[PDB]
């Protein structure tokens, strides 16, 4: 009749709806169909090798005892309140690495209750979870970045998840990511753990985030090869100015291996060479031995009848003028043929 | 009693259901006042306000008995509202937000007689936008709020803003922004997610206008300045090898030196920004400014020289001119 | 008469008391007393024009239900869990910006209840409040920052909160701030609000700061002064030695430069010029000029007339030198007065 | 009957009102109190602040709570049952922040004793606030407190007490960075005045050395081996230009760059430190020996090399002399 | 046989029974068995001493008021609700220094009753844990961080903690860590303390971690050994390329130095030498001599005499430098090898 009878009569003190008590105890197991809907991604760091993502969890399970014969609607909504009031699985993530609820004036959950027994539960959820990736290929690198879902208190032969056939991980269209790209294709498996007490069910997903190489590309790259070509141009002068040739040389280096210093500055300590890196250290051999390239021309030509030596520091000027580029270029080629795939 | 009039409104009224159970949906008219519009969070893309959100609606099982009368409303104490129905008005942008009980729950609730609450929670709250950096030292931000529902439909829950001022902010007082008309456009917006059906939804849309008084001062003026004194050092001897070659190289280490000091604290985008742009036209001046004096030391090895000279002396004048204007032309 | 009994006869089940009710419903609107003790100022920062304050709120009211005549003591005092159970007034805030209570081994506030029905309630709070600031004096300002309480729940027809009349804003002995000192005079005033819902009451504390200039003078003065008496000192040598002028010149524009890039990347990214931005752009003006004006000697020096010409621009050139090596100090000390004289006052 | 006993002493039959002080209208009644700490460390000065975890416990009388039924004296109960009597509301007047445990149970132990006894002990981090001055950063000494102080009831009814013997006791594997804590520890009391009455209120200082290791190795030793670097370039005759003029540039910019590298790294404190005035003065006596070099070179480019040479092995043999006269008067003005 | 009237009849209203009452009460102590898994390592940062670690602890004890003789099954799983209604140890972390619960989507607690009244109980826990490191030998040390269990509630005389003969920590395997590495074998030894008020049992774990030495090896080592080199190879060039030899002397200095300035400002401030800044004074020493020896010998150098000595010294210091460079090195890396 009235909806309070109702709502008291499908759970509530008249009821005697156990809530602790799962459905269908000691039968056959429960199966769950959860889907995720992504509302916003991003803040993905380096440093502490993890990403704060936003979900809206949804979850799809069958109550027979919670099954209702009473009103002509098959599908009902009912408010977070009765909500906190009967029983929910209790899956958890493998690796949040911390997380909360969402609270703004009401704990936003939504509860549906299906005519057949079947029942719809939503929360909206904030999780920091982990990701371990690595950069042997940083500035052009694709991670792959998992979620698994699991239970805690339950066993493989009690609970069981499965995702949505269709339309299982969703995304707004107004998904944007910061210095990255996300792959439409989302592949997702199985992660069932064997821990000490017994086999516990878990399913997990998979993004795929490519790194947009712009903004490393230019602030690391530009300056470096300005500074390279400035090397090339203090290079291109007569010997007869020699202070200040060498004075360029010396501060020619020296920015260099700061900007070298600066971009590891931003990035975590690994014990493994990356792909920058190799990059940053041919930049940093190549102008140091301009450098050096001058004062053994330098010596050569001051040595000291005295038409030899100077046409052999000439010569050695000209063919080092035409090679350094030349052998820049055969650099860049290479590198970024490589690194390419 | 006084308290007695709210015990027989409060008696069998369950707050889990809402009004008007079977019948149409209930429309919500909100209302929201901004208080501390705080700075935005460039390295974060999001900004922090602290609002007084208000709703108001009709609930007819709390409408006032031939008892009392009252002057305009009777106000509940702010504990009482645990009991009475609300809707789950939600911010869908938020990233983290959270309520203020410094002293007491600030929360305000006033009762109609003809059964229209009024409920006024206070609420601090970092919304995130999309921050673009196009333009970016005379950009023009756009930062969306929106309120929706989570545990309802559009045939239970209806969101309209007040016909008067929705938004009614009594003084902003930016760091570095400015604010004067916005607008509740995408008035809408009706969210609809597969396998739960249609959301109803209600945006505002403001307008930041960054002063560009700070960058003028700050990197504009210093960049002018080393660019100028490259000008000035080119009007010296090109005997006097040791002196015009390290003004130019302090030039180039100057600028590499500025970029990456002011790259590294805004956020990393993949474009190109006016302020990154700048700072390489005004890099590769330095650095053709140090190569075509390289290329004069080159052609004295007479007044070859000085014909080279003067042309450059004056040449660059007139284009880094007509490149200042053009660029304060396409970007203003 | 146990002292048991007496605590939930007069708040409890057997009182008959609603909490939930003001004193004096549909009567004259009830004052409350309020004054509040800081125990702990400082970590004022301008990165967010916010700082940080622990204080000792006190309120003072009336309650004619709250009246007892069985103790011959007229004040009682109560614990805090049966504080938690009567009437309290809603202040708060009105720039709060984050703010906590304190709950270590009790949840701390102190109530007393008089004979004749005065109530004393206090609590201690932590407010992360902030003040909308300016720094066009920023070295040397004078800065104002406030404080707002006013009620949220009810409207001027029920509440009022005024201070009281005697010793408003106590400070502890031991208060110390850095790059700070606190006036001891501070301003108490009303800021009657009007929102769309009747009208608040609300009251406001000022405290007047001047900052300390030491730190801020050595640091930002004292290196700027020495590079432009070194960048004088390159004045004084011949006009042959040009590498060396240029050098030394370049090495001012640089410390000039950076201690300016240094200065600024402390303070909000605000638009309108400073005070020490200014000064600090008036020395690179200077450093930059000197430089500007050499490279005009070297030119004015190098040019010559195909004694052809002889000496007579070296002439010239040396005038110029020395007319600019007398007139720069001059122009610095006077810029210097001026600057001194028209921000001290 | 454990539960019903439990009971008795305090619960729904015992009829004992938690919320009534011990002896109303009486006596105040006096509480000893020691605090145990367990973990110091994380003192930052740019914050003002230092974190520590310790073992706060409480020990007084409760006659109504005295009990002659069960045979053993001293019985050990459950928080369950704590959170339902009277405590005392002690809090810190310096707290500046602080939270208790929850991991896997509130962590409080109590323990009543048959005459009546009671001892409360609670898990507490404080991330607690004592104000330092810098006035002798390299060898500064410091002196920071913990108040413990009542706010619930008066000094009329409410005394604290330090224990008489071992009242600050100290785990032994307490280690610090870069600070060495001082075995004794002073202890008074701190009765404040309140606008409503006066309250008890104790204290405990703890007197705090910095390590001048580090800082003694990384900003003197550099210093003190660039400076003789300067003097071995001092050595160096005239004509030999590109040399010294390499050795004072070099010097200069690594100087230059330890300062750099020394300052930032405190508050911005308005009075001038400690530690830089020494490094201004290695400053000062490096750009002094480059300037002597300077002024060399230019009388020398002016019979007056004779008088030059004079001058330079003067400042050569002075030089060294002022540096060490200088460094041990710094030595002793700070070190006494 | 309903589950409600079951589960009620154990624990809740109709059973009786009273969770602040410890088993076995005036009885013999009770042992209670705990392992641990690691689930998520790292986070381990010198510049506060401490490291996070997510683990799911488990204890597994015997009841015998919660023994249950009704149904054939013998292991039953129960509800966190009514978890939180029977006794529990109340372990802590003595070195917690910050921890904090799961409560994402539910209290994530798992319950389990025998029948013969023996209950594991395994809650996620996350922990922000201290331990004191020195750093003598910071680019190749080993660091041994303990982490510990006891009772705060109770006595030795009630409680007492035991590891699991078998099993003990078990570590995922997926689990890996930067510049780390988690040595296999784990010491679990007893820290029984004596506090004020008598003896709480005790228990802890010891974590041996290795620090990768490669990346300290490539970013400190290799560019100082680059630009000595480069300095030998200015040393090889006579004394007349007077400007190349001081420049190439200033570069390498300022190179050596800026690299030890970057590489500084990492590390804990501690009273102590460490390794990193031995080997780096070292090279600056070698350096800075080498310029010296430069500086000097270009002030020796009239008569043919002092050039012929000059170039006996110039040789002589050249022959000497990469050999006392060479015996350096092997001496420091056979030191901080085996020590
Ligand atoms: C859930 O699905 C599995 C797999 O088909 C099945 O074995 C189980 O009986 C299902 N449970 C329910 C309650 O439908
Ligand atoms: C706003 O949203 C509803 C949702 O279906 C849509 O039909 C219509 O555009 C609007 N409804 C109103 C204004 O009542
Ligand atoms: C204070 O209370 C008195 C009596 O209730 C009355 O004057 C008024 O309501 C309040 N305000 C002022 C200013 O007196
Ligand atoms: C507490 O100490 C005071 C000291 O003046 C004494 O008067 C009082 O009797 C003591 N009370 C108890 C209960 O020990
Ligand atoms: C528990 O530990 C104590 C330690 O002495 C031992 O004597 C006893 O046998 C163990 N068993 C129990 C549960 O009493
Ligand atoms: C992501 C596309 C990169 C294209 C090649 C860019 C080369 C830039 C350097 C040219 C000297
Ligand atoms: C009390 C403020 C003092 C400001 C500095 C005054 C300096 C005056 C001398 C300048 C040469
Ligand atoms: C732990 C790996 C060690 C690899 C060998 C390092 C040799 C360094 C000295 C080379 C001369
Ligand atoms: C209005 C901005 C247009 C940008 C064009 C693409 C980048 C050009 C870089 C020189
Ligand atoms: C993706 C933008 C690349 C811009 C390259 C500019 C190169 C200027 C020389
Ligand atoms: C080289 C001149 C380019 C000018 C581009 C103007 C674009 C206007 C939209
Ligand atoms: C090092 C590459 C250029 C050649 C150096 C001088 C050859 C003797
Ligand atoms: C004599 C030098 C010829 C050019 C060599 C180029 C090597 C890449
Ligand atoms: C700042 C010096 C300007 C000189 C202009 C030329 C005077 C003949
Ligand atoms: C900057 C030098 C300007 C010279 C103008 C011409 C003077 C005769
Ligand atoms: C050089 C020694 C001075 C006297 C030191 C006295 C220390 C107690
Ligand atoms: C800033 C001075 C410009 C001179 C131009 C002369 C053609
Ligand atoms: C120097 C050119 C300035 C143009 C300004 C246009 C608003
Ligand atoms: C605190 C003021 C110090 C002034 C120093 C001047 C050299
Ligand atoms: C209000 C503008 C002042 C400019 C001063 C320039 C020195
Ligand atoms: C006309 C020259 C005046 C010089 C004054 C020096 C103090
Ligand atoms: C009170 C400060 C006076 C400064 C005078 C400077 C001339
Ligand atoms: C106590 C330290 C004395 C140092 C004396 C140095 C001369
Ligand atoms: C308190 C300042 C002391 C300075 C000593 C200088 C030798
Ligand atoms: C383990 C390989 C080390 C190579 C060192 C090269 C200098
Ligand atoms: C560039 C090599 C040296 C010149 C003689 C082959
Ligand atoms: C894998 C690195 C190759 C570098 C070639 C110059
Ligand atoms: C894939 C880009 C290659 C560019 C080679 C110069
Ligand atoms: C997109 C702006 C280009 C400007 C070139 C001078
Ligand atoms: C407050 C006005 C200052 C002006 C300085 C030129
Ligand atoms: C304008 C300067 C006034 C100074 C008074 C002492
Ligand atoms: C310079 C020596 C001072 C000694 C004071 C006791
Ligand atoms: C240089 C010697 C290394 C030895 C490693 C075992
Ligand atoms: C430089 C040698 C150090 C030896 C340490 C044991």
């Amino acid at each position: 009749m009235s909806p309070s009878d109702f709502l008291d009569k499908l759970m509530g003190r008249t009821s005697g709806y156990d809530a602790r008590i799962r459905p269908n105890f000691k039968g056959p197991p429960v199966n769950v169909s959860c889907n995720i809907f992504i509302n916003s991604f991003g803040s993905i760091a380096e440093t502490t090798m993890d990403y704060r993502v936003n979900i809206f969890l949804r979850q799809q399970w069958n109550d027979p005892r919670l099954a209702y014969n009473e009103y002509p609607d098959d599908s009902l909504d009912l408010d977070p309140s009765m909500l906190d009031s009967i029983w929910k699985p209790d899956l958890f993530f493998a690796n949040e690495k911390g997380a909360h609820f969402h609270e703004i004036t009401t704990d936003n959950k939504l509860l549906r209750i299906s005519r057949n027994g079947n029942v719809l539960y939503s929360i909206r959820i904030t999780l920091t979870l982990a990701c371990p990736m690595d950069l042997k290929n940083f500035p052009m690198d694709v991670q792959t970045c998992i979620m698994q879902l699991e239970s805690f208190g339950y066993t493989m032969n009690d609970l069981i998840f499965e995702w949505q056939e269709q339309g299982a991980v969703q995304v707004a269209d107004g998904l944007t990511l910061p210095q990255f790209i996300l792959k439409e294709e989302k592949d997702l498996r199985y992660c069932t753990k064997h821990y000490n007490t017994g086999k516990f069910t878990c399913i997990e997903a998979r993004f795929h985030l490519e790194r947009q190489m712009g903004y490393y590309l230019i602030q690391m790259y530009i300056p470096s090869l300005l500074i390279v070509i400035l090397s090339w141009i203090s290079f291109w002068i007569n010997m007869d100015a020699a202070p200040a040739r060498v004075g360029l040389g010396i501060t020619t280096v020296l920015t260099m291996t700061t900007q070298s210093s600066g971009s590891r500055a931003s990035l975590p300590k690994v014990s493994y060479v990356k792909a920058i890196d190799i990059w940053m250290a041919v930049c940093l051999l190549f102008v140091f031995s301009a450098l050096l390239e001058y004062a053994a021309v330098n010596f050569v030509s001051r040595q000291h009848m005295r038409k030899l030596f100077i046409q052999r520091a000439k010569k050695i000027d000209k063919i080092s003028r035409i090679g350094f580029p030349m052998a820049f270029l055969i650099f860049n080629m290479f590198y970024w043929i490589i690194y390419k795939i | 009693s006084t308290s007695n009039i709210l015990n027989r409104l409060l008696v069998s009224y369950d707050p889990r259901i809402r009004p008007n159970f079977k019948g149409i949906p209930v429309d919500v008219v909100v209302n929201i006042f901004i208080n501390s519009f705080g700075s935005i969070q460039e390295t974060t893309m999001d900004y922090r306000v602290n609002i007084f959100l208000r709703q108001k609606w009709n609930d007819p099982r709390l409408k006032l008995p031939s008892d009392f009368r009252g002057s305009d409303a009777l106000t509940v104490d702010p504990t009482m509202y645990k009991c009475l129905w609300k809707p789950d008005l939600f911010f869908a942008n938020e990233k983290s937000a959270n309520f203020h009980d410094v002293t007491q729950e600030n929360i305000l609730l006033f009762i109609f007689r003809d059964g229209d609450v009024l409920v006024s929670m206070r609420l601090s709250i970092t919304l995130s936008c999309p921050l673009d950096l196009t333009l970016f030292p005379m950009d023009t931000q756009r930062c969306k709020m929106q309120l929706e529902s989570f545990g309802y439909t559009t045939d239970d829950l209806r969101f309209i803003w007040q016909s008067g001022d929705p938004v009614q902010l009594e003084k902003i007082a930016l760091p570095q922004f400015d604010i004067k008309k916005e607008d509740i456009e995408y008035g809408n917006c009706t969210k609809y997610y597969k396998g739960t059906g249609y959301y109803t939804c209600v945006e505002v849309i403001f307008t930041l206008r960054r002063q560009v008084g700070f960058y003028m001062m700050g990197v504009y003026a210093p960049t002018l300045l080393i660019v100028v004194l490259s000008w000035l050092s080119f009007w010296i001897n090109p005997d006097a090898s040791a002196a015009r070659v390290p003004l130019g190289i302090f030039s180039v280490l100057s600028l590499a030196s500025e970029c990456t000091t002011l790259a590294a604290e805004l956020p990393k985008v993949s474009y190109v920004k006016a302020l990154d742009v700048w700072l390489i036209a005004c890099l590769l001046f330095g650095f053709a400014s140090l190569v075509e004096y390289a290329v004069v030391q080159v052609m004295l090895n007479p007044t070859a020289a000085k014909r080279i000279d003067l042309y450059a002396r004056a040449l660059f004048p007139f284009c880094f001119l007509f490149f200042n204007v053009i660029y304060w032309s396409i970007y203003l």
